[PDB]
């Protein structure tokens, strides 16, 4: 169920109050370290020399009490961007003072407001006390959905709320934000405590927000309605917003009053509770991926490297991806041997990178279902593999499968083949190199030969993550290009990120392919259309591939293959954001590019600005040959 | 000591207000140290102030006390950090303080009440943002507003309209209210948008015009009808907390400062007292009713100064 804290700004004894919060239900508690009124003078006599102590003692609670259960708040008199000297001057100090007693108790989080648009020298007060000493304490930048002032009653006579469209004004809470977060150059310990007002706003507007690092939602008492027996509850769109927040798994955290007040407040809570229990439980496939969320990997070279026995143990488990196989083969076997030759033709079928022997399998099974008979090789290079399959080989298969325990460039087969059957494909389709493997194979295929698959596609789409631009940042690595991370992909379950466009193809490969002077380079010129205001951090890559004619396998999240695991989405990320408007068309620019020796990926950004072009010469990323 | 009056007053002296048959209310914050808190205290003998020892009666309160004011005779008024406006009835024989009503009716600590010319209404602010106008008769809520965009500096009503008070707010605005209209607020204040609005004083019977002081130590005197801003003077180095008409029938102002500095002004708010004797913020003054020429204020260094002011 749900991680949810209560928001106080008022606390008379903090040991009976953290027992009254903890009684109600509540995980943790969030109220101030010093007295709220407890304005303080740093310069001018006599204000300055007030006899201590300043607050209230860390012996009040244990040290992991402290390091769990409170999130501090900072004063509300503390104002870093006054327009009045003498006010910056205090709030400077003060904020220090505050943050620095956090740290010294070793709070996890801490709690700071962003309720106005210029909030520079607060940035310059926490990026100075984020390099001060070290601890790794999480501030929260409490940031409301709405503006106060576009949330303010129509009851001003001379001062009226503007009843026009404006679709940029509506949005200024992200931009305050973007700015706070891109002065402290995007640190990791600076999230957003998002606050959630009565009215809520466009979902243009929550759809800025969807891949913006949110640790904590704060719920006023006042957004909730009352239900027939007098519980409080949620409007159906307050509700929607919950849901998709807890798919986000943020921590929730109730502020303000008891505004139901012939219940305890466990009520409010026990609705959150009722709405988490309440969701479409997770399927297959969220169950499966549930602890790999925006988790960077470097992507497979099956060829150039031997993939390890528990990496072949996940492909195989995953049974919808090889029916799907099983189904193109039989499909296959049917439209080759028609069924006065059932007994006459024994078809010769070739497993190209068979590792430990699933599609051998599934290629048995096919044979046994149509009802033809077929000769199997199965050829894997990993000789670690070739160690199962010819174990496997020896106790059940017999002689119906020749293990060969070569390279498909390299082998000289005794016989040519009806169908040469892979499974070659990474998260980009061609991105494992099963065009250049199955190229140098197709010479002992048939002149008539089929190749499942017979075609695959990559697919890309542009994508806001500051979430995940910020793992990459975190992949420099001593002794390299310091922005070599940027300049090469990563598998990745996308979770936390916004998809500003529908995917579009990239790159399309054939097999067999008959052109007489086969290139497998590529140059692919996409253009975004862009109905958002947002900022760029990289492209999704996904794939489709067709078996056999109307039997498919894809990741693109549209036409995805339902239940199926064996792939997670390719990330391409970009050295530097870059901005882009409602209107505005994204054009990206991809090469796949070749040696005799390695292959890989340039990718530069023209339009709505250009990019670097990324990696060139594959000098921070290559797929060996 | 009296019977179920605290040993000990919290350090932080907030409010300082004289009935009229001159005894003397003291509301106290505990700001520091273990317990968060506050106390409220009657004073026969103003004199014998801060003592806890010679007062007349004296309570413990939930919660600290920001704002403090009289209802009448027997009535205490208190803005408390707890989100709760909170009514304290004084006993017959005036001994002992007991609560009446007290009602969470705000989302953030009540920054400041008033009592309307009537005496059976108030209207509080609150760091919610929220202004609210009270039936102490009926212990309830009667009207909401979210007029500003930024917590509620001050709110004061109007000496002898029970529709009409002021209210000023870190969103820059100084807001002239009036139930009646059906968009009860109206923003006014000076030609471009100046330095934060911080106290507010209605003239006792010019019942058209007001003082404001800022978060920049400059006191303003403000005509609603002329309603541009006639006179102002540089008096305080810090925010003006408080401002306070005397009961002359032409009055002096009181500023009080964070300054730690105590003035009286004329009525074109030049300057005819002054005071360093408090040596922490300056909370609040009221005048004698008895004495008009004396004055009290106190201070967070838990001092109660009387002044003789010329
Ligand atoms: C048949 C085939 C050929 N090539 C690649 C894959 N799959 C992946 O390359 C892939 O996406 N992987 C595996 C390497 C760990 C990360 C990620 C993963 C972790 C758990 C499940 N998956 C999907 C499958
Ligand atoms: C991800 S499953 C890919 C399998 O194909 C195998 N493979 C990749 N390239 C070749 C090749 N050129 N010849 C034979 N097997 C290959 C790999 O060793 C792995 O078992
Ligand atoms: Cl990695």
């Amino acid at each position: 169920r749900v991680s949810s804290g209560r928001d106080l700004n008022c606390v008379p004894e903090i040991a009976d109050t953290l027992g009254a919060v903890a009684k109600q239900g509540f995980d943790f508690l969030c109220m101030p370290v010093f007295h709220p009124r407890f304005k303080r003078e740093f310069i001018q006599e006599p204000a300055k020399n007030r006899p201590g102590p300043q607050t209230r003692s860390d012996l009040l609670l244990s040290g992991r009490d402290w390091n769990t259960l409170i999130v501090g708040k900072l004063s509300p008199w503390i104002r870093p961007d006054s327009k009045v000297e003498k006010i910056r001057r205090n709030s400077e100090a003060a904020m220090l003072q505050e943050l620095n007693f956090g740290a010294y108790l070793g709070l996890p989080a801490f709690l700071l407001p962003l309720n106005q648009e210029d909030n520079t020298n607060l940035a310059r007060v926490l990026t100075n006390h984020i390099h001060t000493g070290h601890h790794s304490s999480m501030f929260w930048m409490r940031v409301p959905l709405v503006a106060p002032e576009d949330l303010r009653d129509d009851i001003i006579e001379n001062a009226p709320t503007t009843h026009t469209e404006e679709y940029s004004g509506e949005e200024k809470t992200w931009m305050w934000w973007h700015n706070f977060r891109t002065l402290c150059d995007y640190s990791k310990r600076i999230a957003v405590a998002l606050e959630i007002g009565a009215d809520l706003p466009s979902n243009h507007v929550i759809d800025r927000w969807l891949g913006e690092p949110i640790k904590a939602a704060i719920l006023p008492t006042s957004i909730f309605l009352t239900n027939k027996k007098g519980f409080p509850v949620l409007s159906k769109m307050h509700q929607r917003l919950i849901f998709r927040l807890l798919k986000l798994e943020v921590q929730f955290i109730i502020t303000g009053t008891n505004h139901h007040s012939e219940k305890e407040f466990c009520s409010y809570l026990q609705y959150l509770e009722y709405l988490s229990q309440n969701r479409p439980p997770p399927n297959a496939y969220e169950l499966f991926a549930k602890g790999y969320e925006d988790y960077l990997q470097s992507p497979l070279q099956p060829l150039m490297d031997n993939l390890e026995s528990q990496t072949y143990e996940v492909f195989e488990k995953d049974p919808i991806k090889y029916s799907q196989y099983q189904q193109a083969i039989y499909k296959c076997l049917l439209d080759r041997v028609p069924e006065e030759e059932k007994d006459t033709n024994v078809q010769v079928l070739m497993v190209l990178g068979a590792g430990r022997g699933p599609l051998v399998n599934a290629s048995l099974r096919a044979a046994k279902q149509a009802d033809r008979r077929i000769k199997l090789y199965a050829v894997e290079k990993n000789p670690n593999a070739v160690v199962t399959l010819e174990n496997w080989q020896f106790e059940e298969w017999g002689s119906q499968v020749t293990v060969v325990s070569s390279d498909m460039r390299e082998w000289v087969a005794p016989e040519k083949a009806d169908i040469i059957v892979s499974e070659l494909l990474g998260s980009f389709a061609d991105n494992e190199l099963s065009p250049e493997c199955l190229d140098g194979a197709q010479h002992f295929l048939k002149d008539d030969g089929v190749s499942i698959p017979g075609e695959y596609t990559s697919f890309l789409a542009p994508i806001s993550s500051s979430k995940l631009y910020n793992e990459v940042r975190a992949c420099r690595e001593k002794d390299r290009d310091p922005e070599a991370q940027f300049e090469m992909p990563y598998v990745v379950r996308l979770h936390n990120f916004h998809q500003l466009s529908a995917p579009q193809p990239c790159f399309t490969f054939s097999h067999p392919n008959r052109d007489p002077m086969i290139d497998n380079n590529r140059y692919c010129t996409l253009e975004f259309p862009v109905e958002v205001n947002t900022v760029l951090h990289g492209f999704a890559g996904y794939f489709e591939t067709v078996l056999y004619q109307d039997i498919t396998l894809s990741i693109r999240p549209e036409t995805h293959s339902p239940g199926m695991f064996s792939w997670f989405p390719i990330l391409f990320p970009i050295k530097q954001p870059i901005t882009v408007r409602e209107g505005q068309t994204i054009c990206v620019r991809f090469w796949r590019c070749s040696n005799s020796k390695k292959v890989w990926y340039e990718w530069a950004v023209t339009a709505p600005v250009c990019s670097a072009i990324h990696n060139p010469t594959g000098r921070s990323y290559t797929i060996g040959l | 000591l009296p019977p179920n009056a605290p040993a000990c007053m919290e350090r932080q002296l907030e409010a300082a207000r004289y009935r009229s048959d001159g005894a003397l209310l003291l509301g106290a914050s505990s700001l520091s140290g273990r317990c968060w808190a506050g106390s409220l205290w009657l004073f026969k003998d103003p004199c014998a102030a801060p003592n806890e020892g010679f007062c007349s009666a004296g309570v413990q309160t939930e919660a600290g006390v920001a704002d403090l004011t009289w209802v009448g005779e027997r009535g205490i008024l208190v803005a408390s950090d707890s989100g709760a406006v909170e009514l304290w009835e004084l006993d017959e024989n005036e001994t002992l303080i007991v609560s009446k009503f007290c009602k969470y009716e705000h989302d953030d600590i009540v920054s400041t009440v008033s009592v309307l010319s009537s005496g059976t209404q108030a209207v509080s602010g609150s760091k919610d943002i929220c202004i609210k106008v009270w039936d102490l008769a009926q212990q309830v809520v009667l009207s909401s507003y979210r007029a500003h965009a930024a917590q509620v500096t001050c709110v004061a009503a109007s000496p002898h309209k029970d529709s009409v008070f002021l209210s000023c707010s870190e969103d820059n605005r100084i807001l002239l209210w009036d139930t009646r209209c059906p968009k009860p607020a109206s923003q006014i204040g000076c030609s471009a948008p100046g330095y934060l609005p911080t106290s507010l004083a209605w003239h006792p019977q010019q019942s058209e015009v007001f003082v404001f002081g800022d978060e920049n130590g400059t006191v303003s005197l403000v005509d609603t009808k002329s309603t541009s801003c006639v006179l102002s003077s540089a008096v305080h180095s810090q925010c003006v907390t408080g401002l306070v008409f005397s009961p002359h029938s032409v009055p002096f102002l009181a500023s009080l400062s964070e300054d730690c500095s105590l003035a009286v002004l004329d009525s074109s708010l030049s300057e005819l007292f002054r005071s360093q004797a408090h040596r922490d913020f300056v909370r609040d003054a009221t005048w004698s009713p008895l004495n008009h020429s004396l004055l009290t204020t106190v201070g967070w260094d838990h001092q109660v100064v009387h002044h003789v002011v010329p």
